[PDB]
């Protein structure tokens, strides 16, 4: 019970890094022509779904 | 008996619009009482002096209905108009005359099928994004349709493209799909 | 014509109609549900629009759903095929049996029958109860409440009454489950199955049972006792049968129009009930009666809420009964069952012209000395029982001699108390409360009075100690 | 079948994050 | 590990970005939001709202849509996009819920992971009608003495838990849940029962020391616990009830038995009224809506137990309802005592003297009766339930009796030894067999010898000897289902036997 309380323990320590090390990561890295990017991905998928009907 | 409407409004002040649009449409005078009742909102936005004049609940409704005729003549509104804003005056239902142009302009603008687009972009694009958007925003429609779109800019979003129709919407936008993200790593396990 | 749903709040619809209006009360069916869901028009709002109140649930419907006008009120199956079968509010059958084949229909709103239509004869309608025989006995033919609070004994009490009256009857009997437990409909349902007042077998059935139960919407638990009626006023009218009615219970009828009254907009009456609640319960209650083409005796179990004898609707129940069961908590804590109250039952048959000089007597005398006792009970309570030496406590004797000797056990209340049960000839009964008035029992210890139907058990009783 | 690219950002993420906690020898 | 935990739980949370009918919402208050738009939308159809929380469209208008709000009303902001999620109100039901704490709507709360149930039930189902149900006859075993002789409780049953605050309503209901262990882990499923503890408007600490209970008893393997607790909003204390009837009807409508304890139920009536005056409905007998009784009925009607064509299930409720000094004759109460198959009364004053679990003998009611318990234990508490009833007339004569008959004694000394003998410690149930036997000996005369205040102890140490020494009695009284005469010679031998050896 020691070695799996101890094991969760370091487990969640370790989800909770990682969560906040994403999300820093995802936000300080933003680039134009990749945000051009989705924005014509968005576009074409909102084209698509008007074709789907 | 009353011409139904294309959409229903709804409280006091649609039941007049719609009154108006069904006398309106019983004759031949639909696109004539549509243009001074656009004109005469026009005229009390400019002039808030008219407005502050005819919502005073003070002052008779012989004043109300002399300075509504005297605004009117100008307008060259000829029987229906004239008698809207009559009816408006002889009821204690003029302070909220915005309210009833408001609701006339709803009903007028399914008459002509239109439906209102809202597409918001963190950035403002024009040329490639506006030709696309166009044609993709023209497929929802079904024949006899307009398109009335309205582009707003709010960098909340981060990017993406938030796109609404007149009773649908959709998401697709960089700031909620991070966001989902994020709640699907912290209720990962 | 085809109307449109406008507005749902509840089981209130508003549907608005394009060319004509169906009339209130009318039956309104909804059209894109795989079960039937019928609308009962209400009143008129205007612009075309009326509100309606839905008789089962209005999840899953979407306002501008189409809505179709029957052209007339709920109309329910009426006639010898409903007997041996279980209907709803609408007369659809839900015991599982196939559809009521049938040619006769009837609305479930009907004018109550004139004054012109109105039987004056009152008979003594024997029970085998002894406390309900002698203060307050029943008339064969009239309406008959059971007010009662929660667990007093109500369901029992009318159980009893379809043990004895409604099998030795020459007639046909309807059942009304109004708001109460599913359980005790199936109950009721495998113990007329084998009691053979329903035959699955033939056609001699001789009860048709409609439930709207607890678990309804308060539309259907509104309208289900009309439904009820409607069968019962069948048989008295078009077949001049006697008719037996047991509704269990008539409260729910009240309570489920005080919800729909919420949506319904009205201005909320006294204690926060409907503003007709004298007018619908009036409505209802004026149908069930013996007129000159047959006659219904009525047993109708009334709920009083939190105990209470004066909220209006138990309050307004009580001008519409001949006979009154009013049952008390206080006797029934006291192991006396049924707890009847003795000087708060009535029956309006208790006349020395209808019932005798000997039974009048008897049960006056019964009521002078339990009155005498409750004036007393207040010296008892702090003081003690020395009081007046031998007049007050001969008085004291004699009167909880009486409230044991009022008790009987039930042959339906055999299987959870033991004791069996016991019917007691009216004859018997004057005769064994003649023998406690007049003192010749003194001498039995009390014990002996309780849970025993005839007097002869009292003594053998006695002895047996 | 072309998968989204916030998605492919969130697996380089985690990719990049698994890949420096390896070469800090487990350590936050 | 982990990374590959994190990477599929990315991967399977695909958007699935489709265009879907929306409101705006026109005011926010008093947990009513007013929605503009949702043409489509249907009656109590489930709505979600942009910041994520959940709702309900309770009135459909020609403007507006009124949405009952599962959350706190500061979420939600006038101008807010409300999608439709196409469905009327339901939760997950299924077996991955046993083990999982979960709040109204479903959503896990113990942080245990998400739940993987492929099934999902409305809320609002009515209950069946007369021809699927079937009379009660199976026993419900809740390990209490003076419950499973007195007032026997049924699989199907409503049987309220009624009484005053801190009277040990919840320590009956809990004891009920733990003693089902037996009955899981044996091989006959027929006997097998799942629960599912509804926690209504109790202190979230209270459900986490009753999730560690249950935890620590292993009670929870078979165990669902709904909470919306006392910081909850009204309507998720509303809709709780019906989430945890709609997860234990999973288990009566698959042929399995379920048994669900609403806790307690006067305060969901108090949510409900919060929610009614805040709609402007009338208030009435204590400012309650007039369909509080209907609240209570179209719940507690979905406890019934099923037919044999319907897969033979069953669904047992023990609503709990909190009185005030007493008063089992105000509203509430009354309307539920209306609605069950009997309650079990809590008393305040036998509390006070020690006497626990307090359960009023004479006040307690069971409808179903002796309709769904054993032959044995019917055979030895009918006497017992007599003999209660003859102590009960002749305890006003020991108020002053300094000389009294032998056989009024008599009937006090049993009496004594009787009322000793129902007590029981908390979170211990008892077996069946263990209480027949116990309840045996107290009702044939064999502890009028024994001192009322060394009963307790006698009953471990005699059971204790029954179990190792006379096994061949139990087998022959499991066999044959009753106590023979036989077997009641013997066990007046061994009786005589054991209180010889223990003092002579
Ligand atoms: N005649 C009787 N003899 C013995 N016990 C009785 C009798 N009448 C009622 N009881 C007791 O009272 C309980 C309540 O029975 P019953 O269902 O008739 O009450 P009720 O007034 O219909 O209550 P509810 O409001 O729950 O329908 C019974 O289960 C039984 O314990
Ligand atoms: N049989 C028993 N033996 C010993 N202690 C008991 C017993 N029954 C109850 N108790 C104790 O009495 C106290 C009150 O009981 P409990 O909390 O179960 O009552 P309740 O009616 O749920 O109160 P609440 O108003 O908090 O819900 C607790 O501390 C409990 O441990
Ligand atoms: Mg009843
Ligand atoms: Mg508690």
């Amino acid at each position: 019970d020691y070695h799996l309380e101890t094991e969760r323990a370091q487990r969640q320590i370790k989800q909770k890094n990682m969560v906040d090390w994403i999300v820093r990561n995802v936000m300080k890295s933003i680039t134009p022509e990749q945000e051009r990017l989705m924005l014509s991905k968005c576009i074409s998928d909102l084209k698509a779904m008007s074709i789907k009907a | 008996q009353l011409v139904k409407a294309p959409i229903q409004v709804f409280g006091i002040e649609g039941r007049y619009a719609t009154a108006l649009y069904s006398a309106a449409v019983k004759q031949k005078k639909l696109e004539a009482v549509e243009k001074d009742l656009v004109q005469l909102n026009a005229s009390l936005k400019k002039f808030p002096r008219l407005g502050e004049l005819l919502k005073n609940p003070t002052l008779s409704r012989q004043l109300k209905k002399d300075a509504i005729g005297s605004m009117l003549k100008e307008q060259k509104a000829v029987d229906l108009t004239s008698n809207f804003l009559d009816l408006l005056t002889e009821n204690n239902r003029l302070k909220m005359v915005d309210g009833v142009i408001n609701a006339f302009k709803t009903i007028m603008a399914a008459h002509r099928g239109e439906v209102i687009c809202e597409v918001t972009s963190a950035k403002p694009l024009d040329e490639a994004a506006r030709k696309d958007l166009e044609v993709a925003l023209k497929g929802f429609l079904k024949p006899g349709q307009n398109i009335k779109l309205t582009l707003k800019t709010d960098p909340a979003i981060i990017g993406g493209l938030v796109v609404s129709i007149g009773d649908r919407f959709v998401d697709m936008s960089i700031g909620t799909k991070i966001k989902r993200y994020t709640a699907a790593l912290k209720t990962a396990v | 014509s085809n109307g449109q749903i406008t507005a749902v709040i509840g089981a209130v619809v508003d549907v608005q109609f394009e060319d004509q209006l169906p009339p209130i009360l009318n039956a309104l069916e909804v059209q894109g549900r795989s079960p039937r869901l019928i609308l009962e028009v209400a009143q008129h709002l205007g612009e075309n629009t009326v509100r309606t109140i839905a008789m089962d649930g209005t999840e899953g419907l979407v306002r501008g759903q189409n809505v179709l006008d029957t052209g007339a009120p709920i109309k329910i199956p009426v006639g010898p095929e409903t007997l041996g079968r279980i209907m709803n509010v609408i007369g659809e059958p839900i015991d599982e049996r196939g559809p009521i084949v049938t040619d006769k229909f009837a609305a479930i709103h009907a004018d109550a029958p004139e004054f012109v239509e109105m039987s004056v004869q009152q008979e003594i309608l024997v029970t085998g109860i002894k406390v309900v025989d002698l203060l307050a006995p029943y008339a064969k033919g009239g309406k008959i409440g059971l007010f009662g609070g929660a667990g007093v004994g109500k369901t029992v009490l009318i159980m009893e009454l379809i043990n004895n009256v409604a099998k030795a009857h020459g007639g046909y009997s309807v059942f009304a489950g109004v708001g109460e437990r599913t359980r005790e409909g199936n109950d009721l349902y495998h113990e007329m199955i084998e009691s053979g007042v329903i035959s699955l077998k033939d056609k001699t059935s001789k009860v048709a049972l409609v439930y709207g139960q607890m678990n309804e919407p308060p539309g259907a638990r509104a309208r289900v006792a009309l439904t009820g009626l409607t069968v019962a006023e069948y048989f008295r009218d078009q077949e001049g049968q006697d008719v037996l009615l047991f509704i269990d219970n008539i409260f729910r009828f009240t309570q489920a129009g005080s919800e729909v009254s919420a949506l319904l907009g009205r201005i909320p009456s006294a204690v926060g009930y409907q503003p007709t609640l004298a007018t619908d319960m009036g409505t209802m209650q004026e149908r069930i009666t013996t007129t000159k083409k047959g006659s219904i005796t009525s047993v109708q179990a009334i709920y009083v809420p939190a105990d209470d004898l004066t909220d209006p609707a138990p309050a307004t129940t009580f001008a519409h009964l001949d006979a009154t069961t009013v049952l008390s908590r206080a006797i029934a804590e006291l192991g006396i069952y049924p707890a009847v109250d003795p000087l708060d039952s009535t029956s309006r048959i208790l006349d020395p012209n209808i019932i005798g000089e000997e039974h009048y007597n008897i049960a006056r005398g019964v009521q002078k000395i339990l009155q005498d006792y409750k004036s007393l009970q207040d010296i008892i309570a702090i003081l003690g029982m020395d009081e007046l030496s031998e007049e007050d406590k001969l008085i004291v004797s004699r009167a909880r001699k009486i409230q044991r000797f009022l008790s009987q056990p039930f042959q339906v209340a055999e299987v959870f108390t033991g004791h069996a049960g016991k019917l007691v000839p009216i004859k018997d009964t004057i005769k064994g409360f003649k023998m406690i008035l007049n003192g010749e029992l003194d001498h039995l210890p009390e014990v002996a009075f309780y849970m025993v139907g005839p007097i002869e058990e009292v003594v053998a009783k006695a002895e047996k100690i | 079948k072309a998968v989204d690219p916030i998605q492919k950002l969130f697996l380089d993420k985690i990719k990049e994050y698994d890949q420096k906690s390896k070469a800090a020898g487990g350590k936050l | 590990e982990i990374s590959a935990v994190l990477e599929e739980k990315i991967l399977g949370a695909a958007p699935k970005e489709n265009l879907e009918e929306t409101g705006r919402v026109l005011s926010i208050g008093d947990g009513i939001a007013r929605v503009y738009g949702l043409k489509n939308i249907q009656a109590e159809e489930m709505v979600e709202f942009s910041s994520g929380l959940k709702g309900m469209a309770l009135n459909l208008e020609p403007d507006n849509v009124g949405i009952v709000v599962f959350g706190n009303d500061k979420h939600i902001k006038e101008g807010d996009i409300v999608k439709r999620t196409g469905a009327i109100v339901d939760v997950p039901v299924g077996e991955e819920l046993l083990g999982r704490v979960v709040d109204a709507l479903g959503n896990p709360i113990d942080g245990k992971g998400p739940i993987g149930s492929k099934t999902r039930q409305r809320v609002g189902v009515k209950a069946p009608g007369i021809i699927p149900r079937v009379s009660v006859r199976e026993p419900m075993q809740t390990g209490m003495k003076a419950v499973d002789s007195l007032v026997p409780i049924g699989r199907g049953q409503r049987e309220l838990i009624i009484g005053d605050r801190q009277t040990g309503k919840t320590a009956i209901a809990i004891d009920a849940i733990i003693n089902q262990k037996r009955f899981n882990d044996a091989q006959d499923e027929k006997k097998k029962l799942y629960c599912v503890y509804v926690a209504i408007g109790q202190k979230r600490s209270t459900v986490a020391q009753i999730v560690k209970r249950l935890t620590d008893t292993d009670a929870m393997r078979y165990t669902i616990v709904v909470s919306a607790t006392a910081s909850d909003a009204a309507p998720l204390q509303y809709l709780a009830p019906y989430s945890g009837c709609a997860m234990g009807e999973f288990f009566r409508d698959n042929g399995k038995h379920a048994l669900i304890i609403y806790d307690d139920l006067s305060k969901q009536a108090v949510a409900y009224r919060q929610m009614s005056l805040l709609l402007r409905r009338p208030p009435g007998r204590e400012a309650y809506p007039g369909d509080v009784f209907y609240l209570h009925s179209r719940l507690l009607e979905r406890a019934a137990k099923m037919s044999e064509s319907n897969g033979g299930g069953s669904l047992t409720a023990l609503p709990v309802i909190e009185t005030q000094a007493g008063d089992v004759s105000a509203y509430i109460p009354t309307n539920v005592i209306s609605i069950t198959d009997g309650q079990i009364f809590l008393e305040t004053e036998l509390f006070y003297k020690g006497i626990r679990p307090a359960i009023n003998v004479g006040l307690s009611v069971s409808r179903v009766g002796s309709a769904a318990q054993t032959r044995a234990m019917k055979q030895v508490a009918g006497s017992m339930k007599l003999e209660l009833a003859q102590y009960r007339e002749v305890a006003a004569f020991a108020q002053f009796g300094s000389d009294l008959d032998a056989s009024t004694q008599q009937l006090l000394s049993r009496g004594v030894r009787l009322t000793e003998l129902l007590k029981q410690g908390q979170y211990v149930p008892m077996a069946i067999e263990d209480q027949v036997a116990i309840i045996y000996c107290g009702v044939r005369g064999h502890l009028d010898k024994v001192e009322p205040s060394k009963i307790t102890k006698f009953e471990k140490e005699f059971s204790q000897h029954i179990k190792t020494s006379h096994r061949d009695i139990l087998d022959t009284i499991a066999k044959e289902g009753q106590i023979s005469p036989d077997t009641d010679a013997k066990l007046k031998k061994v009786v005589t036997d054991f209180l010889s050896t223990f003092q002579a």
